[PDB]
């Protein structure tokens, strides 16, 4: 039993880290900062160490209800550091060949995609004692380094007369985790998804 | 005795290598006797209310010397610690310090949603206090805050705390004036106390930076 | 071609998987695996370290009172200072340690846990507490003399301000919803002795690590946690 | 002839095991907890033995009717014993990462894991002649042990405007059968799934 | 002769190691000349409408002797069993008993959707008695019952059935005072039959718990 | 990649099959063998008891 | 046949991939590889000119 | 105690060592114990 304590079998669990419904007739598509500070279960999971080395294994899984269930076809481009983001369905930004796109239907298996490990640094800070910006306007707990990227959804279809909510879970689960340096379990609750703070 | 550089210290009353590692160098200039010496904090004043306290490295010794010269002047450093905690009292005295080296130790503002500034994080030689040390004051636990590297003066049986910390950090080098890697937090757990007087054994921090790189100067 | 067909669980996305995936970013090479110090490849290094138990599990002890208990003229000769459950699922004096925070992530706990009190009064202070290990099954000890007859140490504290108490094999989720699995009770059984300059109250830390033979599965979600301020900055 | 007689061979079969219809417009999924007592079919047949250690092999099987077929996206989290069963369609429980959830469709080929072995003790208790409780109120034959856990299946979709029940076959076939302390057949009819009640 | 520790059997008129397998210490404290000894019972008033008489193990012994006193102060307990049933008939009685030890005997109350409760299984040193013995009390048949370990008193043969209980668990070690793991079955198949007199041949059981373990004293 | 093609009986649950298939919680270890007395690996060992 | 089955990310077009694919002319002999002058390998070279 | 359940069947006598005594070294001889016998069937 000293093997299901292993960090990489402590750690590399597919838990929820998005859901955002969107509409279609953000406008019309969800952008979702690839951070693991999003849920309380897999962050405290997280935050039990200071500095995590991992490979994220995003499963897009996409639902769709009607206000015949349509067949659509998806795109799911990983937006990483320093590309830019779309602000609309429409955009060029979606037609960018450089950005890692997966284009997948609501009927077949849900898209996977292997996120590297894009930290500038050897792991990611997941507490940063320090500052991003060089004024002192800049956030606190914010490593410049720590940014997986951005992970936005589109979809790729026209406008269809039917008006219905399209339900996007995305999973994900690390991979080959080196982990440093743990911490003690936070036991108050959270009050932000930025900073630690405390009530 | 500790006579690193200069400053030398005549410690009279057990190291502890954090996680295991003793400082060596990046396999940049190294300052090896002008800053590798022991930079003594100004001692706090331990009551028996007292708190904690809490010095983030190297925001303590940004502003002292030959290593405060050559942060505000170069734009990198890499550097592990060694804090050399004395806390001299006499028979008499009870008590118990968690002396608490913190990696990382991003701390939280009590009950409120905006982070802490630039003047809450960034103290200096001055260091800070535990607002709530039972949670570190960052929301978790202080009865599991030995999993850091630490060691114990209890006042029963010794006085003194020397802990030797690497060089802590994802980068390479990085920023002092921005980031601090370690926080040596002084906790004490058991209080002070002694009955004829409302008694104060101060505490004296003597942090040495072991292996000091540093690069771009101006 | 190959003539294959496909098995029933075709197509499902199982979470607990482990399978090579594509990915998005290939050919781009990742930072390369500095020496950080202080690698944790196993989670029972994070329990195997000692961390301080709330032994002072009494109402009205808010925040680091509860991680000592004040003994003096107030205790008797030998009347009680304190038990601690062996309740790590359950809300006690081992909820908040690291292995009561990290085998709360596991269902099923066994191994020899490590008990350590490190007394915390004045070097003159002389006196002597009795550390009784009990196992599960009966009544604690509420007497000091009751408390005399299973796993003990009178310890007194002259030199030896540290007592590891190692606590056997438990073997944790095993009996039962874990309700009740031993105790370890401390009386008095002398007095406190300072002299007329020391404090009257002293003061015991109590630590537990578990040991080596620690063990740990069946991973489930942590109760600690549950219930955010510009959660939904993500998306902006 | 003398192979097919094998325990392994006699055991490892997937008999149905749960069958429940639940509509969507326990309310609207369900959770079974996941015993070999369910069906008198099966269940003669494993208190043949004492004690079995075997790994079921759970096939998931669902249909659905109206009142054209819609293509849903169904979950079928397995609760092991200790973590907490789903007791809404949407709660919190389904988003918990350490359960063994598995995202199947309708159209899909029906959904299949291997639950492993997952009592405390070596082997299942199939008769347990004790009591779980430390106290007068503990119930007679039920082992602490033997809970294999809950198998709880939703739908992923939100609502939808057309109402239609989904009915779930569950298919049990228990695998790696060690098989110990055999004992006579069963003759009189059950009365209930919990004891041993004859009349 | 059967002795074991102090208690002793002059036997006076053959092994059935149950599952072929001899009781051995777990590969805990070991009482081996303490509890390692016949706990002789009640003999059973055997008369011609007998229908069997059931002693749960080790509930009938939780309440004799060294072994009943480490029962209600150990925690947990392994120990295998050897049953010595002595059925002393002369050469005018007729009958057969089936002394079957039925591990895991989880039996049924009749003509009822409720569970056996504390007080109809956990009877002791008292026994039990069949109230359907062709069924075994759990559904099951009586004539299939020859699966379990067992042996024949057939009065015309022999009056005596030895029969040796290993450690039957899942668990290595188990509750004494919640689960019982063998079931001492007597059942007279064939009933007691004599014209002169409605007689009684009473059944003797000695069950000495052999290879006993303990853990978790208080 | 390699070509392949469905044959017929492709996405079919077939009840007495035997293919090992994708374990729910994989990372997970039972709880050992231990010698438990009288195991039956064949029916025939019952039917032949009297 | 072999028994397979479908893993998540199946049927998905993932644009940075690295699959061979079926050629729309085989047997059709592309124009020889001829030394050009100047091949970049690298676009490394490329950038170490002033 | 000490004891020995003692079906008559074949063997119809029983020897029964009682231990060492040491006799008049208690005390006027009061009691150095017993052996009873029951009925058991």
């Amino acid at each position: 039993g000293v093997s299901e304590t292993l960090v990489e079998n402590f750690l590399s669990r597919a838990a929820l880290v998005s859901k955002r419904s969107f509409e279609y007739k953000d406008k019309n598509f969800f952008k979702w900062t690839i951070n693991t500070r999003s849920f309380v279960q897999l962050r405290r999971k997280l935050e039990l160490f200071t500095y995590l080395r991992f490979d994220a294994e995003i499963t897009i899984l996409t639902t769709v209800a009607v206000n015949g269930l349509p067949d659509l076809t998806l795109q799911a481009m990983f937006v990483p550091t320093g590309a830019l983001t779309p602000e609309k369905q429409d955009s060029f930004h979606w037609q960018s060949g450089s950005n890692a796109s997966v284009f997948f239907k609501i009927s077949d298996p849900p898209a996977r995609i292997t996120i590297p490990f894009m930290c500038i640094n050897s792991a990611y800070s997941v507490f940063y004692d320090g500052f991003a910006g060089f004024e002192k306007n800049g956030l606190y707990g914010i490593n410049p380094a720590d940014t997986i990227g951005n992970l936005c959804v589109r979809i790729v279809n026209e406008h269809q007369p039917v008006g219905f909510t399209v339900t996007v879970r995305v999973y994900m689960k690390p991979k080959h985790i080196k982990a440093w340096a743990p911490r003690p379990p936070r036991t108050l609750p959270y009050m932000s998804i930025a900073n630690a703070n405390y009530k | 005795q500790l006579k690193l550089g200069n400053s030398a210290i005549v410690t009279q009353e057990n190291y502890c290598c954090a996680y295991g590692e003793w400082p060596n160098y990046l396999p940049p200039t190294q300052p090896e006797t002008a800053t590798d010496r022991f930079y003594t904090l100004k001692s706090v004043k331990w009551e028996t209310g007292s708190t904690g306290w809490w010095w983030k490295l190297p925001d303590a010794l940004n502003n002292i010397g030959m290593f405060g010269q050559n942060v505000q002047h170069h734009y990198l450093y890499r550097s592990g610690f060694l804090i050399h905690v004395q806390c001299n009292a006499t028979k008499f005295h009870q008590g118990a310090l968690l002396v608490v080296a913190i990696p990382e130790h991003q701390r939280g503002a009590h009950n409120t949603n905006t982070s802490p500034g630039f003047d809450d994080i960034m103290k200096g030689e001055e260091g800070g206090t535990f607002n709530h040390p039972y949670v570190l004051d960052d929301g978790t636990s202080l009865a599991c805050a030995t999993i850091f590297p630490h060691q114990w003066i209890n006042l029963r049986t010794n006085n003194s705390a020397t802990i030797v910390l690497p060089w802590m950090n994802a980068a390479p080098m990085d920023f002092p004036l921005r980031h601090n890697q370690w926080t040596l937090a002084i906790i004490p757990v058991v209080p002070l106390g002694t009955r004829t007087t409302s008694s104060m054994v101060p505490i004296t921090v003597s942090i040495a930076p072991m292996c000091c790189e540093f690069n771009g100067l101006r | 071609g190959v003539p294959t067909y496909l098995l029933p669980g075709s197509g499902q996305f199982l979470t607990t998987d482990d399978h090579s995936s594509a990915p998005a970013l290939p050919c781009f090479n990742p930072t390369p695996e500095m020496h950080i110090p202080g690698q944790v490849r196993n989670m029972l290094e994070v329990v195997q370290v000692e961390s301080m138990m709330e032994i002072n599990n009494t109402e009205s002890a808010v925040g680091m009172e509860r991680l000592k208990v004040d003994i003096s003229a107030l205790t008797d000769v030998d009347q009680l200072l304190f038990n601690i459950p062996l309740d790590i699922q359950l809300d006690g004096p081992l909820r908040n340690t690291l292995v009561g925070n990290i085998s709360r992530y596991y269902t099923h706990w066994s191994g020899s846990l490590e008990m350590t009190f490190m007394f915390c009064g004045s070097f003159m202070a002389a006196g002597k507490l009795i550390l009784c290990y009990t196992p599960p099954g009966g009544s604690c000890p509420t007497t000091r003399e009751t408390a005399m007859l299973g796993t003990h140490i009178v310890w007194d504290f002259g030199l030896q301000s540290s007592v590891t108490l190692i606590i056997p094999w438990i073997s944790g989720s095993h009996y039962r919803t874990n309700a009740n699995v031993g105790y370890v009770t401390c009386f008095m059984q002398t007095n406190l002795i300072v002299p007329s300059e020391s404090s009257d109250t002293c003061s015991l830390i109590g630590f537990i690590a578990a040991k080596d033979d620690f063990s740990l599965r069946l991973m489930r979600d942590s109760p600690d946690i549950g219930q955010l301020h510009a959660a939904e900055a993500a998306y902006q």
